[PDB]
DNA sequence: TTACCTCTCG
RNA sequence: CGAGAGGUA
């Protein structure tokens, strides 16, 4: 056979600051761009109307309510022929509500700044990059120290070649005075090195290709001398080893992968639809403002302090510009990863904040709360009954259940029969429980099957599918042998009901959920539902027997049973007259060959007589035979009970046949 | 389904391309699972 | 009980599960090189430790479950198994 | 310790044949023999002796408890006896607990695999001997039912059984009566692949009894079957 | 004084606390109050803790709770102020707070609600000495010091000696150093310490040096020293004799702690909780007087005291204790059993405390120190069992936080006896013996053993060698445990299931007492706080359905009575009069009986005939067939009230003028019950509006919203579906109701109410059961009731089967019944069926017991949906009945799905039925028409919500469909 | 561990 | 809506 063939895949990857701003940006009629959001507002200070460039702003995120604009005024949509995109007066977007959902904005940063994740891992991505001192390149992130080479790419007139260093303390002033206005801006840009602009920029220009070149000759020749010292040394020599193994794979893959390496510190920054973050007022809910939201105005505002001070104050010294810079990165870092570097950073009255990762990771993390399962509808729940009468393939639901969710089908058949006009119509008929709704609820689910679960569903078996027949009542009652599938007793357990709705869906209940088809097992074969307690102990009773020496007769048998009866219906019969009792021993014809299981014992009297014939008589049964050899008679010693089990086993296998037909 | 940071960095960087094959993954996508009726033959 | 096939399955330490196993898992490495020559050596000495610990995984396993009554069949522990015994590490000499 | 123990245990073992010779149709005996409720253990402790306990550190208390429930716990008894309860409530909490951290486990690093193929086109097969390993009867049966066998096993000149024959209870005993030692099966092991596996290797299905269908989640089912038996 | 001779009062802690705090609490932390200057000098505040007074509450308590008030008490106090310019005096009495007042029940009235403090267990401070085995060769000993502030001190001693603190992370800081930092010499330590040569071999304060006064104690014990009491410091002695103690044991010399021992643990209360939310309150009262006097300068004010001053530190410290905490809880109020047994809980976690799945599987069983103190079966089930727990009836609390048990001397002295009460550590020094002096041989008694403790240990010693005697019925275990009847008969993982059971009980309408019980049903009702006391003598003089008058010596005193109320969990309290006109009363005596209580007895279940026997598979499981007879003559019938609430075509017929729901009105779910914004009923709730409440408010910054609430009342009967249960352990659920014909009959002709199947007493090992039947057809009979204390057989051999078997055949004789005692099968007769007429072939087990109904009801589980509303973010169904929400399919579900293979099905769930918001609403109408679904294509939210997330931490996810046929890429959104 | 229910509180 | 507490099976 040819497979039918289908090809999907999923990508992951870093993004460009070209594209944060291409998923967040439109041109409106006047040709002006929209996106940007600088100020911190949210929403109106007791207006509750979004404020422009704000967290909540209409124009970068999509309308409010649909059709109506930031004027008041109503446009139908569904039609474009006629309609502004966006309006002469304000950027209206008047199509739906639903975008603000989807859509995104984009804050900008004056200041480089730095993920977390590549930094914190103890293999960062970024050191395994750089061949430098994990140290060295988190303190220049972290605290006041400057780099001296920052570019290799370009010549420069200085030549310290200098790391990071704690003093600027050489003279600069007259370095200054000595140069252009900006001549020195040019050789500082060149040379001198602060925050993260300086990685950004040393990742920018490397070369990939002599990396790894220099690392295999570094790599080879480590290892002289390798396995042939103290302890303590060959530790840190394998250490080494790897972190170059860990280093040229990294590199590898950059070369192959059209991921650029500089986006790792990032120069704009993504911002959430703002439906995501409802931050509805807290109207007494007082925790519906978002962290989310809380956590994003400190970095507006870091943000928006800092472009105002270049602009109002070129004069000021570096110190200004440095004392807020780590502000601004700090505010990131709690907003993408809060708690890795182990800063509480929460509000007092608050708990630690909520950082993104946080909400990803985890059993209430995105992934597991929501992905694998989620709420549904047409589903109910109520508690569990015995339900004795019942066959294997019906259960028994509740009415009030039942009307709910089977409704929609019933409103049909109401307007079908033409006993209602409208869809309202026919609502106001279910709730007055005329006697009508009922009929037609019987009719909608005959061939309707519906789900059954209980709460921890260990095995498969934990669901399986019934035919519901209506029940007066408020309990769901199920057949006595699917319990241990289940694991259900009777004392205060629940189950929960779910209805197929489409074709496909339902000829899979049937055909692949249903009792019948799963009676056994999937560890080692077993039987999962066979007669158990109560049932178990009649079975028991029939097959037990009957006293049968001292205890029968008080006196030795030997100085001195009686019914005989020719077919099995006139003893069962006997028993309800109360002729005989069930034990009280009996002796039936048999037609049939030899089938009884005894033991192998031998005759315990045969009796021979002249003319030919001879009796045998064994424990459990007396054989006739004759000259000619046959078997004139056979007869079985037994007890009514005997034959009841018997009888019922024969008389289902020749009904369903006979039923078949 | 355990270090979700970790595992998502690292896959970022490599620009790993993941071929739906197994049960769990299609779950998440919300489309039809290759097993069962959904397996096609 | 349950702690103990926690243990098995997590495979923490190589001794632990058997004494018996470490002592021939590390003693056939090191004989199995000067016996045999670079291309057929890693070979045969993975397919021999790869068929004693499959051996003693489902039957350290097994032993826990028949204890106490509880018939499971064998098939289902070995698709278990198989995964948890499918792989193998380059050495550090290993560059190309 | 042990006068008690003895006591204890001599009584158990005479109560069976006392009901069966003296008194039948008991009830207590049909409930248990039946197989309806009831273990030997609880009712030894209705109608026998319930015996010496285990403090907590596992150390036996000294006082045994020579009162059965119809009888009447005395008070220092029945003091002693909580002690045991209280492990059992522990333990029944911590045992829920413990079995889905297993499951969920077992669940994920087996989810792949599907059958998605006929026949792998391997031509090797593991070996089961009922020597090899001291093995009762019953293992080496219990190992051989559903497997697919790769090689012909011949008495004489007949054959008993050809490659890619399903082994069920008569043949397994055909096996036993003619002493066939060295049988090959297709197992799991066998499989070329990681990612999926073979209705041949494999082998019959515990639900239905007949060869696996393609499209069957064989690793979910391994994985519920170990776990489930753990509440156990 | 109490408790000697009598079961001691179930509430008697709560009152002990509260008043130790009321006095001793308030001016203990009112005198460390700083006298505050500021600056250079400034202004002296004076608060003067000589005269403090707290005057009585302004509202009555009943109107606190039916305005939303807290019941309070006011604290005035009397301070001076010498402003820096005057030098002259003023001085008046501030009003500082708000301090809450209890009821003597035990609770406190906050905002509305019934609130109450939960005791806690925690490690008492001390020196406590472990012996660490070694990973290497010789094991390591270690030292500890608990403290108040919770600083742990360590001290170690390895095979080398060592004495190096383990405090610091690092392995090695000295001890010795630390003993040089108290300026001791060298020389001055070798004269101190034993083992001196060992040591020369080889050759903070803030918060661990001080020890609490329990602290120091300890200390003094285990280390015999003996620095009075009033030292309550880390001195420096003590460190150089735990050393020396350290070594001891490495050469054999000593003693290893237990942990878990109650002599090493102590308990806090209301008491000490209420002491230190004080202390908060009152370091608040300082900065805010501080800031006062600072705005003083900016005004240039003369300062009047109270305006330096204001209320609300107080206030709001308690008003946070109360909500917030922990351990503050609400009180429930399902029964009357519930309310007392609230109150004597126990709780290991708490603040400062332990946490539950961090905690060690030891910790959670008894301990021998228990007996006594605490009980050995109460426990709440789950990853908590084993940490809250409860105090048994005998105990009471100590000077120190430690717990007693009463044990009687029966050492020869001049009286001979006495009864003591003995610290957990005290009593593993002596023998104890529960036994009895009913033995004589040809030697005499004092010869004759019995079983005994000591040590930690159970041994068999001479009635010579023993010291104290334990001998009241009820001592080691709680109140529920101790309404079981014929417990030594039912095993005890069993007695677990009946405390629990017996607290979820409902209050019927009508009420009627046990035939067999244990007696302390008495005291029970008593002490919960629904009857009607006496509390004066009197005659009495006017009765009315809404009031008592009593007269007694020229006063009238008027009793208010409850009539069809409201408690915290929908059930209702209702009292009924037990004294006739012209009755003389003395104090303490029983006016009116409460719900659930009949003459002075807790009544929560009625007396019912049973059989146990199979009944057509009815009874499967643990399910129960019951007669109409319960239905029609109304022996299971319970009201239940709820309330709603909101803050300001055939419907709209019950509203008035203002549009509130008329009192009397009929409703049914839909209907309005206060006028868009209206208020409407769920489903399930059908009931007479019995009052509606317009609420003025105050407290918010408008006026409050004035709160408009609504009750309304359930009647429900027994119906398919419900719980009942017995006292020992007995659950099960109603599955079918038959008329009176068709039940089983017997030779009286009468029809037995219920049939309980037979096969569950073999598992569940209760055949206390058994005994109980019986005796309850005796006492129908022969017209006895029977209050039977716990272990009977003490007196003698199988003492409760010659009660049972006497009390039946007297039955049997008296009222010439010869089926109520058979001789061949004592306890079992011969019944038949209702049906056929004919004979159960078996004779079988009949008798009245008490059963009662429990609070989980079908009414309250049922729940369906189809449509609805949907969740704002998730856009996926809401959670809960109330809320008109849908079911879970999770993790484990889908996994069985995969399992069957049922794919479509799968998606389904996951698509249409929730989260496809295009899709969700196409199927509606695809239905009504009569339609094919498709299956969809798009994602759902869900999946698209991790995207946008992601795209949030600058990561990119995309979804790409590569066609088969001709190869093209394709770009999902 | 799963599911289920009620409440209070800023 | 975020926390806390009491239950159920
Ligand atoms: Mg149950
Ligand atoms: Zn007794």
């Amino acid at each position: 056979m040819i497979d039918r063939y289908k090809h999907q895949q999923l990508r992951i990857g870093s993004v460009s600051p070209q594209q944060i701003s291409a998923w967040a940006t439109k041109i409106l009629p006047n040709g002006e761009i929209v996106g940007e959001v600088t100020k911190p507002y949210t929403f109106h200070y007791k207006t509750n109307k979004p404020e422009k460039d704000g967290l909540f702003c209409e124009r970068i995120f999509g309308p409010i309510k649909s059709g109506i604009c930031a004027c008041g005024n109503y446009r139908v949509i569904g039609d474009e022929k006629e309609d502004p995109k966006f309006c002469e007066q304000c950027g209206v977007e008047f199509v739906d509500s639903r975008i603000r959902r989807y859509q995104m904005g984009y804050i900008k940063l004056a200041c480089p700044v730095t993920h977390v994740w590549y930094l914190k891992r103890l293999p960062s991505y970024i050191a395994n990059l750089l061949d430098k001192p994990l140290k060295e390149l988190e303190g220049l992130v972290y605290c006041d120290f400057s780099f001296a080479r920052p570019i290799t790419k370009k010549p420069t007139f200085l030549r310290l070649r200098g790391l990071f260093e704690y003093e600027i303390q050489s003279w600069k002033y007259s370095i200054p005075l000595f140069f252009t206005t900006q001549g020195f801006d040019t050789f500082r840009n060149r040379e001198i090195s602060t925050g993260a602009g300086a990685i950004r920029e040393q990742l920018a220009d490397l070369d990939l290709r002599i990396i790894i070149e220099n690392s295999l000759v570094e790599w080879e020749e480590l290892g002289e001398e390798g396995h042939t010292g103290n302890e303590w040394e060959d530790r840190k020599v394998g250490r080494r080893k790897d972190f170059l193994v860990r280093r040229v794979e990294l590199a590898k893959h950059f070369i192959r992968t059209n991921i650029e390496p500089e986006w790792m510190v990032l120069c704009l920054l993504p911002v959430l639809p703002p439906e995501l973050r409802p931050i509805i007022q807290i109207d007494g809910g007082k925790l519906m403002s978002s962290d989310i939201n809380e956590l994003y105005r400190r970095v507006i505002y870091r943000n928006n302090t800092l472009t105002d001070l270049l602009t109002t104050s070129r004069s000021t010294p570096g110190e200004l510009v440095m004392c807020q810079e780590k502000l601004v990165q700090e505010a990131v870092d709690t907003l993408l990863d809060n708690g890795i570097r182990g800063q509480p950073m929460r509000d007092g009255h608050n708990k630690v904040y909520k950082s993104f990762s946080d909400v990803i990771e985890g059993k209430e993390g995105r992934f597991r709360e929501t992905l694998l399962g989620k709420r549904v509808d047409y589903s109910g729940r109520s508690v569990i009954v015995v339900g004795p009468s019942l066959s294997l393939h019906r259960c028994g639901l509740p009415r009030e259940i039942a009307i709910e969710l089977f409704q929609t089908f019933v409103i049909r058949g109401l307007i079908r029969q033409h006993l209602a006009s409208n869809i309202g119509v026919a609502k106001s008929k279910i709730r007055e429980k005329e006697p009508i709704v009922w009929e037609i609820l019987q009719e909608v689910m005959q061939g309707h099957p519906v789900l059954l679960n209980r709460a921890p569903t260990l095995h498969r078996l934990g669901i399986q599918a019934f035919q519901p027949v209506l029940v007066e009542g408020r309990a769901i009652c199920l057949h006595p042998l699917v319990c241990k599938g289940f694991n259900a007793d009777f004392d205060g357990d629940q189950m929960a009901v779910h209805v197929p709705l489409s074709l496909e869906a339902q000829v899979e209940a049937r055909l692949l959920m249903f009792s019948h088809m799963n009676l056994l097992s999937p560890a080692i074969g077993d039987p999962i539902s066979v007669p158990t307690q109560d049932m178990l102990i009649g079975l028991y009773v029939l097959t037990s027997g009957n006293h049968r020496g001292i205890c029968v007769n008080r006196y030795n048998p030997c100085n001195r049973k009686e019914p005989f009866f020719s077919n099995s219906y006139d003893a069962i019969g006997a028993y309800r007259q109360k002729r005989i009792n069930l034990d009280s021993p009996l002796w039936l014809r048999w037609r049939l060959d030899q089938r009884v299981i005894a033991s192998r014992e031998t005759p315990i009297e045969v009796h021979y007589e002249s003319l030919g014939t001879f009796y045998e008589i064994y424990g459990h049964y007396l054989i006739v035979r004759s000259l000619k050899k046959q078997i004139l008679f056979i007869y079985i010693r037994t007890t009514v009970g005997h034959i009841a089990l018997y009888r019922e086993i024969e008389e289902a296998i020749q009904g369903f046949s006979r039923a078949y037909s | 389904f355990q270090e979700t940071a970790r595992v998502l960095a690292k896959a970022a960087l490599r620009g790993r391309i993941d071929w739906l094959k197994g049960l769990k993954e299609n779950v998440v996508l919300g489309g039809v699972i290759p097993v069962g009726t959904g397996f096609k033959g | 009980g349950l702690p103990k096939v926690e243990q098995v399955l997590e495979v923490r330490s190589v001794d632990s599960i058997s004494m018996n196993l470490e002592k021939r898992i590390e003693g056939w490495n090191k004989c199995i090189t000067r016996i045999l020559g670079i291309p057929w050596g890693f070979l045969i000495g993975a397919e021999l430790t790869i068929a004693q610990s499959r051996i003693s995984l489902v039957n350290k396993i097994q032993q826990v479950y028949r204890s106490q009554g509880v018939q499971i069949h064998n098939r289902h522990l070995e698709i278990i198994v198989r995964q948890i015994t499918s792989k193998v590490l380059v050495s550090e000499d290993g560059m190309s | 310790i042990e006068i008690w123990y003895a006591t204890s245990e001599y009584l158990r073992q005479e109560m069976n044949p006392n009901f069966r010779m003296t008194d039948p149709f008991n009830p207590v005996h049909i409930m248990s023999f039946s197989g309806a409720r009831g273990n030997a253990s609880q009712v030894h402790q209705l109608v026998g002796m319930r015996g010496l306990m285990s403090d907590p550190q596992g150390q036996m208390i000294d006082l045994p408890i020579q009162s059965n429930l119809r009888e009447g716990l005395s008070l220092t008894e029945y003091i002693i006896s909580c002690y045991g309860a209280r492990k059992g409530v522990v333990d029944t909490a911590v045992r829920t607990s413990d079995a889905g951290y297993l499951t969920r486990r077992l669940v994920e690093v087996v989810q792949h695999i599907v059958v998605r193929r006929t026949d792998c086109g391997t031509a090797r097969g593991i070996s089961v001997s009922p020597r090899n390993g001291m093995m009762p009867e019953r293992i080496f049966i219990q190992t051989l039912i559903g497997r697919v066998l790769a090689d012909d096993i011949y008495m004489g000149p007949r054959c008993i059984a050809t490659r890619n024959q399903d082994i069920g209870i008569g043949l397994v005993n055909r096996f036993i009566t003619f002493r066939a030692q060295p049988i090959s099966i297709r197992t799991p092991f066998t499989c070329r692949s990681t990612s999926w596996i073979c209705r041949l290797c494999y082998g019959r299905s515990p639900t239905h009894g007949d060869l696996v269908e393609l499209g069957e989640a064989v690793g979910i089912i391994a994985g519920q079957s170990i776990g489930e038996p753990g509440t156990q | 004084n109490e408790g000697i001779s009598t079961i001691p009062g179930f509430n008697q802690i709560q009152f002990e606390g509260f008043c130790r705090f009321i006095d001793q609490g308030l001016t203990e932390e009112l005198y460390k109050f700083p006298k505050i200057e500021d600056t250079d000098q400034e202004i002296e505040f004076q608060l003067f803790v000589e005269t403090y007074q707290l005057v009585e509450p302004l509202i009555k308590e009943r109107d606190a709770v039916y305005e939303s008030l807290t019941y309070s008490s006011e604290l005035y106090v009397s301070a001076g102020l010498i402003w820096k310019n005057s030098r002259d005096m003023q001085e008046q009495t501030i009003f500082i707070g708000n301090i809450p007042l209890m009821n003597s029940l035990g609770t406190s009235i906050v905002n509305g609600i019934y609130r109450i403090v939960i005791n806690q267990i925690l490690q008492s401070p001390g020196i406590y000495y472990r012996s660490e085995l070694d990973h290497n060769g010789i094991s390591v000993y270690t030292g500890t010091i608990i403290s108040d502030w919770g600083g742990r001190s360590e001290l170690e001693i390895d095979r080398k000696a060592r004495i190096w603190a383990r405090v610091s992370r690092k392995q090695k800081i000295s001890i010795l150093v630390l003993s040089s930092a108290m300026g001791l010499n060298l020389r001055e330590i070798l004269e101190n310490v034993c083992y001196p040569e060992i040591f020369l071999s080889f050759l903070f304060f803030q918060q661990r040096c001080e020890l609490g006064r329990i602290g120091r104690r300890n200390m003094n014990r285990r280390l015999n020293l003996d620095i009075p009491q009033n030292n309550t410091f880390l001195l420096p002695r003590d460190i150089l004799a735990a050393a020396d103690h350290l070594i001891g044991l490495k050469f054999g010399m000593g003693a290893l702690d237990d942990m878990n021992h109650l002599k090493n643990k102590r308990i806090r209360s209301v008491a000490d909780l209420l002491q230190d939310q004080f202390g908060l309150a009152l370091v608040r009262l300082e900065n805010v007087v501080r800031g006062t006097i600072c705005g003083a300068i900016r005004h240039k004010l003369i300062p009047t005291p109270q305006n330096l001053v204001t209320s609300t530190p107080l206030t709001t410290t308690y008003e946070s204790f109360f909500g917030l905490h922990p351990l503050s809880q609400v009180l429930d109020r399902t029964n009357p059993l519930t309310q007392i047994v609230h109150g004597r809980k126990l709780s290991y976690l708490g603040p400062g405390g332990l946490t539950g799945r961090t905690a060690s599987f030891r910790i959670r069983d008894i301990h021998p120190s228990h007996y006594g103190r605490i009980c050995p079966i109460d426990t709440s089930e789950g990853i908590n069992v084993g940490l809250i727990g409860s105090l048994a009836i005998h105990a009471r609390i100590g000077h120190w936080g430690s717990l007693e048990s009463p044990f009687y001397e029966i050492s020869e002295r001049s009286t001979g006896v006495r009864m003591l009460y003995l610290s957990p550590g005290r009593d593993e020094y002596y023998m104890v013996a529960a036994g009895n002096s009913l033995a004589l041989n040809q030697d005499i008694q004092e010869e004759q053993v019995v079983p005994a403790r000591y040590r930690q240990e159970f041994l068999t010693i001479a009635w010579e060698q023993v010291h104290l005697r334990s001998i009241f019925p009820f001592q080691y275990f709680s109140i529920g445990a101790s309404l079981i009847p014929f417990i030594e008969h039912n095993d005890a993982n069993r007695a677990l299931m009946s405390s629990n059971m017996q607290r979820q009980a409902v209050p019927l309408s009508r009420s009627e007492k046990c035939i067999v019980g244990t007696g302390l049903e008495r005291q029970a009702a008593l002490d919960s706080g629904a009857l009607a006391i006496a509390e004066r003598e009197g005659r009495v003089v006017y009765t009315n359905t809404d009031k008592i008058l009593l007269a007694g010596n020229g006063d009238i005193l008027s009793i208010p009575l409850v009539i069809y109320q409201r408690s915290n969990k929908n059930t209702c309290m209702h009292q009924k009069l037990q004294v006739p006109r012209g009755k003389c009363i003395k104090k303490g005596q029983i006016l009116a009986d409460g719900a659930a209580t009949v003459g002075g007895e807790l009544a929560l279940g009625k007396n019912v005939l049973v059989a146990y026997m199979p009944w057509e598979g009815y009874n499967s499981e643990d399910a129960v067939l019951i007669s109409e007879r319960l239905v029609y003559e109304d022996i299971y019938t319970s009201f239940h009230i709820r309330k709603y609430e909101i803050q300001t075509a055939h419907l709209l017929r019950n509203l008035d003028k203002n549009g509130i729901v008329m009192l009397g009105s009929w409703v049914e779910t839909g209907d309005i019950l206060v006028g868009e914004t209206c208020l409407k009923l769920p489903i399930g709730g059908r009931g007479r509006v019995i009052d509606v409440r317009w609420i003025q408010k105050r407290g918010g910054s408008s006026y409050n919203p004035e709160t408009i609430r609504v009750y309304i009342l359930q009647k429900r009967e027994i119906k398919v579906g419900d719980k009942v249960a017995g006292r020992h352990g007995n659950k099960g659920i109603i599955s079918k109701i038959l008329p009176r014909q068709d039940m089983p009959y017997l030779q009286d002709g009468r029809s037995v109410d219920m049939v309980f199947n037979p096969l569950g007493v073999p598992s569940r090992m209760n055949v206390g059961q058994i005994f109980e039947c019986s005796l309850g057809l005796a006492g129908s009979l022969l017209d006895r009731h029977y209050r039977i204390a716990p272990f009977d057989e003490r007196y003698e051999q199988e003492a409760s089967r010659k009660l049972v078997f006497s009390e039946l055949y007297e039955a049997s004789k008296q009222t010439a019944n010869p089926w109520v005692f058979e001789p061949e099968y004592p306890g079992k007769s011969r019944i038949f069926d209702g049906r056929t007429g004919n004979p159960f072939e078996q004779p079988v087990i009949i008798g009245k017991p008490y059963i009662l109904k429990l609070i989980h009801q079908v009414d309250d589980k049922i729940h369906g949906r189809s449509s609805g509303h949907y969740a704002l973010v998730t856009q996926q169904p809401l959670r809960g009945r109330a809320k008109q929400g849908g079911q879970r399919v999770g993790e484990m579900e889908v996994w069985a799905l995969e399992g069957f293979g049922v794919a479509h099905i799968l998606q389904e769930m996951l698509t249409y039925k929730s989260d496809h918001i295009r899709a969700r609403q196409e199927v509606l109408g695809t239905t009504i028409i009569g339609g094919t679904i498709p299956n969809p294509e798009d994602a759902p939210e869900s999946f698209r919500l991790l995207v946008r997330e992601l795209r949030s931490l600058a990561l990119e996810l995309n979804h790409f469909l590569v066609s088969e046929k001709n190869f093209q890429i394709n770009r999902k959104e």
